[PDB]
C-alpha cells in the first residue's frame, strides 16, 4: 500500500513547519 | 541544480562483489530520494532500488533482494550500491538518480531529475 | 510488478514532423505517478515529463505529457534534430518502480 516514493514529500511538509 | 559524480569503470569476475559510489554536490542531501538504475548494453533501463539518506530508508526491487545493499553517508553526501554474486548478465552501465524538486530545497517530485554520468561494470571470465 | 509496454518500437520520422509515443501499463499507475525520459547515445537520460503531464523548468515547450491510469502518451509537436534519441516511460506509483523497454525515434531516409 504505502509508497516509498511519497516519504520525502512528508519530510518536506514537515520542514515547512520546523 | 545538483551534480552527481560516480566512481569509475570497474572490471569484475563472476562470483565477486561490486560497490559503486555516487557523490552529490549542490542543494541538500539527506531528504531527497536516490535510486540506482542500470542499463545493459543495447538494452533498456532497469530500476534496482533506492535510499533516503535520512534514517537510511531503503527500498529494493524484489529481483535483487539478497544480492543488493544500498547505503548513504551524510557527511560526504555520497550514496553507495553494493551488488554481489555477480554474473556476466550483470554487465551494464550503472546510474545513480536523485529526486527532482519543484520551482533546490523545493518540494520533491519523486521522478528523477538528476543523473550521475554512469559506471560501466563488466563481469567476465 | 507493473509492466510498461511501449509502442511503437521504432518511430521513423523527418525533422519538423510530429511524434506520438505510447506507454501501456499492465495495471493502473498509482496517483498518475508516471514520468518520461530522453536518452541520447552515451548520455545519461534526461527528465522531460513528471506526474504524467508536468514539465520541469528548462524542458522544451514542444514536449507534452498526457493520460491517466493505464494509457499514457508523450507527444512532440515539432521534431527538432536534437530529439532523435531513445525515450523511456517510468512509473513510481508504488514502491516497486519499473521502466518501459523504450522507443527508438530515428531519422527516416
Ligand atoms: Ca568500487
Amino acid at each position: 500500500d504505502p509508497n516509498w516514493f511519497d516519504i520525502t514529500a512528508q519530510l518536506w511538509e514537515f520542514s515547512q513547519e520546523l | 541544480q545538483v551534480q552527481l559524480v560516480q566512481s569509475g569503470a570497474e572490471v569484475k569476475r563472476p562470483g565477486s562483489s561490486v560497490t559503486v559510489s555516487c557523490k552529490a554536490s549542490g542543494g541538500s542531501f539527506s531528504t531527497y530520494a536516490l535510486s540506482w538504475v542500470r542499463q545493459a548494453p543495447g538494452r533498456g533501463l532497469e530500476w534496482m532500488g533506492g535510499v533516503i539518506p535520512l534514517l537510511t530508508i531503503t527500498n529494493y526491487a524484489p529481483r535483487f533482494q539478497g544480492r543488493i545493499t544500498i547505503t548513504a553517508d551524510r557527511s560526504t553526501s555520497t550514496a553507495y550500491l553494493e551488488l554481489n554474486s555477480l554474473r556476466p548478465e550483470d554487465t551494464a552501465v550503472y546510474y545513480c538518480a536523485r529526486e527532482g524538486t519543484t520551482g533546490w530545497l523545493g518540494k520533491p517530485i519523486g521522478a528523477f531529475a538528476h543523473w550521475g554520468q554512469g559506471t560501466l561494470v563488466t563481469v567476465s571470465s | 510488478e507493473i509492466v510498461l509496454t511501449q509502442s511503437p518500437g521504432t518511430q521513423s520520422l523527418s525533422p519538423g514532423e510530429r511524434a506520438t509515443l505510447s506507454c501501456r501499463a499492465s495495471q493502473s499507475v498509482g496517483n498518475n505517478k508516471l514520468a518520461w525520459y530522453q536518452q541520447r547515445p552515451g548520455q545519461a537520460p534526461r527528465l522531460l515529463i513528471y506526474g504524467a503531464s508536468s514539465r520541469p523548468s528548462g524542458v522544451a515547450d514542444r514536449f507534452s505529457g498526457s493520460g491517466s491510469g493505464t494509457d499514457f502518451t508523450l507527444t512532440i509537436s515539432r521534431l527538432e534534430p536534437e530529439d532523435f534519441a531513445v525515450y523511456y516511460c517510468q512509473q513510481y506509483g508504488q514502491s516497486l518502480s519499473t521502466f518501459g523497454q523504450g522507443t527508438k525515434v530515428e531519422v527516416k531516409l
